[PDB]
């Protein structure tokens, strides 16, 4: 056949590119950073009415100051989260301080290219790249609120706002026009809820969508259904207002 | 470097055949004929010394080998594969038996060890099956005399008499005619020679035929005296002269 | 043809080529442009940072390896992180064990050999990134060009990445001029920005888009980004 | 059938190892390099194509030393060459450590020989893409060698490889005929500079840089050294003069 | 030694070995689980390709992982044994270090992790198995029902089914199960379960086994009669119309 | 060192001295022998300074990892066992620690676990650990009642460490008090023996030997 | 050492284990239960090295429970004791041996007979009417050699133990703080909460 | 590289089936038929020796019935050599159990262990599976007489009557037709022979082409007894049942 770490004639790694395709089929995830915190929202996308939607965990805590949202082959994200939690906790044990959001992200990305059938560079024992992309949001003293996009390629970009998953091309366009350096946390929330509603096949409600944020004051928190329900109602009203 | 061939080279095909084993058997088929006949007081195994050149010294090449003082082996197929198998068999008789019980292994168990080695070359990664079929003759106190055939698959079966290789079909048919449960060792040696003649094209004499038997103990081949319970090996290769003497009475 | 000989790095084509290595080299060409040039007192790195969206950042392309050495990358970023990290360790070993700053020429040999190993063995892949190494050691200012093929070369100046050819011809022309910009860093940098802009086409180097790094006689390798490069646009 | 050339250690129906043969192509596509055995030493010279004015002159050295008495130069994939020299160095260090005496050229040749031949034994590795010319002085004389990607090597009176190996070999043969008594280190250095110049016609398109090194019992005391300054120019001129 | 990447991405972004692993599940006998208000019921169908088995000894489909949790599945039987053993071991280990038995989600998260791992490790193919894990967390009375699949994905369900014809039986449950009023009884819960299986088992008193799990390690399997009795009352609900 | 922890009607009282030694050398009088694992978990230290500090800080990181993983506060039983099992892995290597893991959880209520480097792990209502343990036991045991008021309990614990600081050459410095309820621990100050002794003597009329 | 006693009567096996846990100069606990239930009808008591003791008991308990779940069956007392003996026998030749002695009391529901197994840390196992580990045996073996009878009832067994505990509380140098008594019979394992004055 | 020659013995087909297992099963279907029948007072194991000759030594032969324990035996259908590898490890597992618990190993534990070994060759290692199917006949004090069957996939099940190898379809239909819960060892012996007799691809069913074994609890004793019938014994039971 062909190696799992082969280059295409265009200078790309087949497995990484194909990996990205799987991430396109994933549920939508959106993150927006503001000088008041970062909001992370995701499309639950249950596959049957009998599935208890609240058992769908696509937004997880890395540490009190770092949150994470995923999209794509979500089962592939567990070891990444575990690695992140361990890196964050470990850093605090070694340095008596919080791990910087960028450093945490860089650590997660170091796992990315560690795949192959015997690549001469160390001991990359992992048969394939991850099939999931991550949105890592958090806060630290040196660079404030931040949002990063970590891909299976190992590269991570910082965004003021970003969308990943099936409705990303569409949602990214929206975020382009809606985002501005002075958004409030509340505006960001409604904005995430709004765009998710546009790309989601299902009618967005507090059961097939979930919000969360990270603030320097209270850290990473996942909004309970009741809290989001009201934010949804408040959005419907502002939309109908004009 | 490093053998990276950790997968099997013999696998099942849609029909259920194990190709490599089948092919190994085909190699055995092209091999020089060899046979074994069991008598009431012994066993004889023989084959043709198909010299690959008149300049070669056929004596420096033995197709019939001693595994233990009471067990011998002969084959058909790839000579080199046989040679290493003999080395491994001689050693497994020690490591897996003599060094544990202080006595050589009974024929059936040593055959069982050899068969195991061959079965592994059928499943282990990076190897091909052995291209040979062996005929192992021997004697042990509680089982008496016995003759076994071991094929490339690792399968083995006990025989009263049989032949493998080139003209095995014809040779087996001929043996079924002359064999009976009352044959004495000399009788089997005689029938063995007759059967082997049908398979030999050119010269047929003590220098072109290799034959050995498992019979009475040979105290004269022990190498020492003073221990009553040690009477000598039962395995004995016939000499070129001993073969010719029996050919005149052919 | 090719398709039958480009499956892995352990295969030669009928003409003696290594397609996997060549495909890796292609990742560089697809990479954003970066330039390097040196005089006799300094060495400068100028790189064009590329961004995904207008909502994303412009990925860094300059990595400091030691107080006297650093490099610029073009191609797979992760592979640059790996190689620069190996370089950081080699520089470190030299100081800790021999209390000696690693010679840029030696750093180049070490990189060449590290890349060469991923081009003769099965299972691995060549690195997919090009690097420009600058440094000031016991023999002055230096500039090296590293290619995934394992080939490393010492030059007065050069450029890699997309449209790098522009900047490169410019330097090959400006040679006699900048090679003498001794004792004046700002001039060497400007001469670098001018070389790099010779590869523009899409846009123009902005503040959060330009990245410069310098090292020299009495200048530890330092990186300038944003407002720090404003005075050069 | 076909496909006998897709895996390294495979014998083709005619008993060849096509991958080694393709390795050779990579060698013939490389810069030209030579070696000349003199009456008490050996000289090494190589063509260094000037890709552009940007290449700092005299800086990208190609000839490599092993231990203190051996020189190595090669044509083909440069990284593969360095790889082989690193091995040679470990190999020489090991020999000296156990036997005390620095490694004899013949002994050294086989160390490189076996290592290179080893890379034609498995499909998990690729053959070396370089032919290497190396040698030096030892307990009993000077020795010159050339090692092919197949691991094949022999002692030589003169040797060349690379793009202009034919021109070089032609020149080397003349020298061999017109000097049965033996050339001298001083002479060999010039003669080497000439051959590199002549053999540069098969690449006359790009400008080049000359590089010479030598190891002579009398001229360098048996230590490998590079030819620099005055002795270098004097050889460059001797060539430039006979190139017309 | 063997570490070939068997589960890899294809151009469309699929991992065929995991996908084909699911096909092995679709081929397996059907399994269903429905949670009552005070219990969870697990039902499985029994093939009939060959009938002359010794029911006493032939390995059953519902397996106890610990005294308060059970696991059923659809797919390769041989593979399921591997997952069950690892689950049982993790259950004892958890009691040993945490001094408390595993919650149903924890045990599910563990099995799922093992499955995921076999989808991106060299030299191994994914498990051709999907599981339903049910029980009650220590000192809790709220019923639990989870489902895992080859990919390593898991989630909880009010009721779910896996295996051949699970499509049919899921439809049944989707239009027969009300989250507003879950089977308030062990009886009506077992009935809703049998009804769902009948939609596909096609009359099989001996082809349908059921296990009832209540709080505090109260687990029991119904006998042929007990089940056969439910079938009987069920076929009448139909005829009485 | 002297450390104690006891359960009573109002929860748990934890008291420790703050002296560090290097033989007969007083290395410090201001060391913290109590670690706050989290809002409802405390750990006490006795034995090797480094071993205790290092492994109990590590324990904290392990408890935090549990909470991220299980989305639930770790139990006192499981926290104490992490440490107990770690230490047991090192049995024979020379680790030296006498520890108490004290906390609250809806599931367990006020809980105290004694854990030492021998691998011993014990749940109990009262424990005194360290070179001065017996001195603390003397005072604490003869005035303890399950029905002590939070005020009285806090004082007994404080008075017990004081007893130990007085009689044990290897105990002293100051007293650090803590109270544990289902709302977590509450720090109750650092009391220097330099002043606490004389105050207690006068107000209580005890320590009748010493001349004042 | 700690007091670990066991006596097998007519239809049950009774285990008595001291409650004290002492370190150096202090009795740290006086309500310690030196026992672990391996299965509904098998109980194990233990004494020995400070940390090894419980670690071993719990490790054995974990394995038996695993077997029970896997096989949905309860191993016989004889089977469990053989498993325990092998573990100890391996341990004695390992890097750091488990320094634990145990008594295994079980009721074999298949044979309908109680069984008492005494096993030291070397993996030395023996089946007995009554057994003890430590110094206890030095006063209880002859006491029981005199007062013990095969056909005794569970109640007679308890009175027999009481006689043992009294002898120990009289002649033993240490204050072991009484014992916790447990009965293992056809109905399982139950603890006699009233021995502090039976 | 090597990847080129890897068959990938452990992958799923697009339909979710395991190629090698399916093909190994196909192999088994051409093996001599083996039958197992469980009665109230015992179990019967019978097998047809595939291929025989006048010269084959039947007195010293055994290609289908093996003793694993004193209470457990198996009938083989497939590659004899493969079977022997598994049989030996099964024998060891039984002794490890006995040494650990001082009790003979329960029939199912042993069958499950063997089935697990087979399952492995199915999920990792890159090796071909064993081309073998077993019929286990054993007895333990928890389930009494038991009959199990395992094949290349590592799956196993219990039966009252079962067959493996060639013509199992025909054999099963015949068995499912005359089997009765209250049968008796002797009834079973006869049922087994009749079934083989009607499924054989041979002219007649002679003794030299059979292997027979029974596991009974000899009333006059109280223990379990395994009996691998000897040539003569088979010839006898063959005439009695009316097959002569």
């Amino acid at each position: 056949d062909r190696g799992v770490s082969t280059f295409s004639p265009e200078g790309r790694l087949f497995q990484v590119e194909y990996s990205l395709e799987a991430i396109k089929l994933g549920s939508t995830a959106i993150g927006i950073a503001t000088k008041e915190g970062v909001v992370l929202g995701v499309e639950k996308r249950a596959t049957s009415p009998l599935l208890e939607s609240d058992s769908i965990e696509k937004i997880v805590e890395i540490d009190r100051h770092i949150g994470c949202a995923m999209s794509g082959l979500t089962a592939d994200a567990r070891s990444m989260i575990e690695h992140a939690r361990t890196a964050a906790v470990t850093h605090n044990l070694y340095y008596d301080e919080d791990i910087n959001v960028e450093s945490l992200t860089q650590s997660v990305c170091d796992l990315a290219l560690r795949f192959g059938e015997g690549a001469s560079g160390e001991e990359r024992l992992m048969s394939r790249p991850f099939g999931v992309a991550l949105l890592i949001a958090g806060h630290d003293a040196d660079d404030g609120y931040q949002l990063f996009h970590a891909e299976p390629s190992g590269t991570f970009y910082r965004y003021n706002a970003k969308a990943i998953g099936s409705g990303s091309e569409g949602a990214q366009a929206e975020l382009l026009n809606e985002w501005h350096s002075s958004l409030t946390l509340k505006e960001a929330e409604l904005l995430v809820l709004k765009i998710l509603k546009q790309v989601m096949e299902e009618k967005l409600d507090e059961n097939n969508a979930q919000l969360s944020c990270i603030t320097k004051q209270d850290g990473f928190k996942i909004y309970d259904n009741e809290k989001t329900a009201e934010l949804i109602k408040e959005l419907k009203e502002k939309e109908a207002a004009e | 470097m490093t053998d990276r061939y950790s997968f099997s080279l013999t696998t099942f095909s849609p029909s259920g055949k194990l190709g490599q084993i089948d092919y190994a058997l085909t190699a055995v088929k092209q091999g020089v004929t060899s046979l074994g006949i069991k008598a009431t007081n012994g066993v004889v195994i023989a084959t043709e010394k198909k010299s690959s050149s008149p300049l070669a010294m056929s004596e420096t090449l033995s197709k019939v080998s001693l595994l233990t003082p009471d067990i011998g082996a002969v084959y058909s197929g790839m000579g080199p594969d046989y040679r290493v198998l003999v080395d491994k068999s001689r050693k497994v008789a020690h490591t897996s038996y003599k060094r544990i019980y202080g006595e050589y292994p009974p024929t059936k168990l040593l055959v069982s060890e050899v068969a195991k080695i061959m079965q592994e070359a059928t499943q282990s990664g990076g190897v091909r099956p052995f291209g040979v079929s062996l005929l192992i003759a021997g004697h042990d106190e509680f089982n008496g005399f016995s003759l076994y055939q071991v094929d490339p698959s690792g399968s083995y079966f006990p025989w009263k008499a049989t032949a493998i290789g080139k003209g095995s079909v014809a040779a087996k048919t001929f043996l079924e005619k002359r064999w009976n449960d009352e044959l004495e060792l000399e009788d089997a040696i005689h029938i063995a020679l007759l059967t082997l003649k049908e398979s030999v094209e050119g010269e047929f004499n003590g220098d072109t035929i290799e034959l050995a038997i498992i019979g009475d103990e040979n105290p004269d081949l022990l190498g020492y005296t003073g221990i009553p319970t040690d009477k000598g090996p039962r395995f004995r290769k016939l000499t070129s002269q001993e073969i010719n003497d029996r050919l005149e009475a052919l | 043809f090719r398709n039958n000989y480009d499956g892995d790095t352990v295969t030669f084509s009928p003409t003696g080529r290594l397609f996997q290595v060549e495909y890796a080299l292609e990742a560089i060409k697809q990479g954003s442009v970066t330039v390097g040039l040196r005089s006799n007192t300094h060495a400068v790195l100028v790189a064009l940072k590329r961004n995904a969206d207008e909502l994303s950042s412009y990925q860094k392309k300059i990595i400091k390896c030691d107080e006297h050495m650093g490099l610029s990358l073009a191609g797979l970023a992760p592979d640059a992180r790996v190689l620069s990290n190996y370089l950081r360790q080699q520089c470190n070993y030299s100081s800790l064990v021999f209390n000696r700053k690693l010679a840029v020429e030696r750093a180049g040999h070490l990189l060449c050999d590290k890349a060469q190993k991923n081009t003769q063995s099965y299972g691995g892949r060549p690195y997919g990134v090009g690097l420009l190494i600058i440094g000031y050691d016991k023999s002055g200012a230096h500039l090296l060009e590293f290619q995934p093929s394992g080939n490393v070369t010492e030059l007065y100046g050069t450029a890699i990445g997309a449209r790098s050819q522009g900047a490169k011809t410019y330097l090959e022309r400006t040679l006699d001029t900048f090679i003498k910009i001794d004792g004046n860093p700002d001039e060497l940098i400007k001469a670098g920005v001018e070389a790099i802009s010779q590869s523009l086409r899409d846009e123009s180097l902005t503040v959060d888009n330009l990245s410069i790094a310098i090292v020299g006689k009495d200048t530890p390798f330092t990186i300038y980004d944003g407002e720090a490069v404003a005075k050069y646009i | 059938g076909t496909g006998y050339d897709l895996s390294n250690s495979v014998f083709s129906p005619d008993g060849r190892n096509f991958q080694v043969e393709y390795a050779v192509k990579a060698v013939e596509n490389g810069t030209t390099s030579i070696g000349i055995k003199c009456n008490d030493g050996v000289v090494f010279a190589v063509e260094k194509l000037i890709t552009s004015k940007l290449l700092v002159p005299q800086k990208n050295v190609k000839i490599q030393v092993v231990d203190r008495h051996i020189g190595c130069v090669y044509s083909g994939l440069i990284p593969d060459g360095r790889h082989l020299v690193n091995r040679g160095r470990e190999e020489a260090a090991s020999f000296k450590k156990l036997y005390k005496t620095p490694i004899p050229i013949p002994a050294f040749a086989d160390r490189l020989g076996q290592y290179v031949q080893a890379h034609t034994l498995y499909n998990s590795v690729r053959p070396f893409g370089v032919s290497t010319i190396f040698g030096g002085v030892d307990k009993n004389g000077a020795h010159l060698y050339m090692l092919e990607p197949s691991g094949s090597y022999w002692g030589y009176k003169g040797a060349a490889t690379g793009k202009g190996r034919q021109s070089a070999k032609a020149e080397l043969e003349k020298l061999v005929d017109h000097h049965p008594e033996g050339l001298s280190a001083r002479e060999a250095v010039k003669q080497a500079a000439k051959i590199i110049y002549l053999a540069h016609e098969d690449n006359k398109e790009k400008d080049f840089e000359l590089e010479i090194s030598w190891c002579s019992l009398s001229e360098t005391n048996g230590l490998h050294k590079f030819v620099k300054g005055d002795l270098l120019q004097e050889a460059i001129d001797f060539a430039q003069k006979e190139i017309n | 030694g063997y570490d070939r990447a068997l589960s890899i991405f294809s151009p469309d972004g699929h991992i065929f070995q995991v996908e084909y692993a699911l096909e092995a599940v679709k081929r397996g006998t059907c399994a269903v689980g429905v949670k009552g208000k005070n219990c969870v019921v697990l039902g499985c169908e029994r093939r009939s390709t060959l009938k002359l088995q010794d029911t006493r000894i032939t390995p059953s489909k519902v397996s106890k992982i610990d005294s308060h949790v059970v696991l059923s599945f659809s797919g390769l039987n041989a593979d399921s044994r591997i997952l069950i053993e690892k689950a049982r071991v993790e259950a004892q280990s958890h009691r040993l270090t945490l001094e408390d038995p595993v919650t149903v989600e924890y045990l599910t998260r563990y099995v799922a992790g093992v499955q995921q791992r076999y989808t991106q490790s060299g030299g191994v193919r994914p498990f051709g198995v999907s599981t339903l894990i049910a029980g009650f967390d220590p000192r809790d009375d709220e019923p639990k029902l989870y489902q895992t699949e080859p990919s390593g994905i898991y989630s909880s369900w009010s009721a779910q089914t896996i295996g051949r014809n699970s499509k049919t039986v899921r439809e049944f449950l989707e239009k027969n199960y009300d989250r507003k009023e879950p089977p308030a009884t062990v009886e009506e819960c077992v009935k809703l379960t049998v009804r769902s299986l009948l939609e596909v088992v096609q009359t099989g008193a001996k082809n349908i086994e059921i296990t009832v799990v209540k709080p505090d390690s109260d687990i029991v399997a119904l006998s042929s009669e007990e089940i056969n009795q439910y079938v009987t009352q069920i076929e009448q609900e139909k005829q009485e119309q | 060192t002297t450390t104690l922890a006891f359960r009573f009607q109002g929860g748990i009282i934890v008291a420790v001295d703050s002296r560090a030694t290097a033989g007969n050398w007083v290395a410090s009088q201001t060391v913290k022998k109590v670690i706050e694992i989290n809002p409802f978990l405390l750990g006490t230290m006795a034995g090797g300074a480094a071993d205790c500090q290092f492994w109990e800080t590590w324990l904290g990181s392990q408890c935090r990892l549990h909470e991220l993983r299980e989305k639930e506060r770790i139990s006192v039983a499981a926290a104490s066992k992490i440490l107990s099992n770690l230490v047991y892995q090192y049995k024979g290597a020379g680790l030296s620690m006498g520890t108490m893991i004290c906390g609250y959880t809806r599931k367990e209520g006020p809980t105290i676990y004694y854990v030492d480097s021998d691998g011993t792990r014990l749940k109990g209502d009262i424990f005194c650990v360290g070179s001065g343990q017996t001195f603390a036991y003397g005072v604490l045991d003869s005035n303890y009642k399950w029905d002590l008021s939070v005020e009285d309990a806090l004082y007994l614990g404080k008075r017990s460490i004081l007893a130990a600081a007085h009689r044990d050459a290897y105990s002293g410095g100051s007293v650090n008090l803590y109270h544990v309820t289902e709302d977590g621990w509450i720090y109750h100050g650092n009391h220097d023996v330099g002043e606490l002794f004389w105050k207690v003597k006068e107000e209580e009329g005890s320590f009748n030997n010493v001349i004042g | 050492m700690d007091i670990i006693l066991g006596i097998r009567v007519q239809d049950s096996v009774i285990l008595a284990s001291s409650k004290a846990v002492t370190r150096g100069i202090s009795v740290l606990k006086d309500s310690d239960d030196k026992t672990r239930q391996l299965s509904p009808h098998t109980l194990m008591s233990f004494a020995g090295e400070a940390g090894d003791t419980v670690q071993f008991a719990e490790y054995i308990q974990a394995n038996i429970q695993l077997y029970s779940i896997r096989e949905d069956y309860e191993l016989s007392p004889q089977a469990v004791s053989s498993f325990v003996r092998q573990e100890l026998a391996k341990s004695i030749r390992s890097r750091r041996p488990y320094q634990v002695n145990v008594l295994i009391g079980g009721y074999d529901k298949k044979k309908n007979k109680p069984e008492l197994y005494q096993i030291d840390y070397l993996g030395t196992k023996v089946e007995l009417p009554y057994g003890a580990h430590g110094y206890s045996g030095f006063y209880t073996f002859s006491l029981l050699d005199h007062h013990y009878r095969p056909d005794m009832t569970t109640e007679e067994g308890l009175d027999l133990l009481k006689l043992c505990v009294q002898e120990l509380e009289k002649r033993m140098p240490m204050d072991f703080k009484g014992v916790i008594v447990k009965i293992v019979d056809k109905d399982g394992i139950r603890q006699v909460d009233d021995f502090q004055a039976q | 590289g090597s990847r080129r020659y890897d068959s990938r013995t452990t992958i799923f087909s697009p339909e979710g089936r395991l190629y090698q297992v399916e093909y190994a099963l196909e192999s088994i279907s051409h093996a001599g038929t083996a039958i197992g029948i469980m009665a109230s007072d015992g179990i019967v194991l019978a097998a047809e020796r595939k291929v025989t000759s006048t010269l084959l030594e039947q007195d010293t032969s055994t290609e289908k019935l093996y003793k694993l324990n004193d209470k457990i035996a198996v009938a083989v259908a497939g590659l004899t050599a493969d079977a022997e590898i598994l049989i030996n490890t099964a024998r060891i597992h039984a002794q490890n159990y006995l040494k650990t618990y001082n009790e003979d190993i329960p029939v199912e534990i042993l069958v499950r262990r063997l089935s697990d070994i087979k399952q492995g060759y199915t999920q990792h290692g890159g090796l071909r599976p064993f081309g073998v199917s077993f019929i286990y006949a054993g007895y333990d004090d928890r389930y009494g007489y038991q009959l199990y069957t395992s094949n290349p996939s590592g799956n196993y099940t219990g039966w009252k009557a079962i067959s493996v190898g060639a013509n199992t379809s025909a054999a099963q239909t015949l068995l499912q037709m005359d089997y009765k819960d209250d049968m008796k060892v002797d009834d079973a012996i006869e049922l087994a022979l009749k079934t083989l007799s009607k499924t054989t691809d041979s002219s007649a069913l002679t003794y030299d082409r059979l292997e027979f074994a029974t596991i009974r609890k000899g009333a006059n004793d109280g223990e379990v007894y395994q009996k691998i019938f000897k040539p003569q014994e088979i010839k006898d039971i063959l005439v009695k049942t009316g097959i002569t």
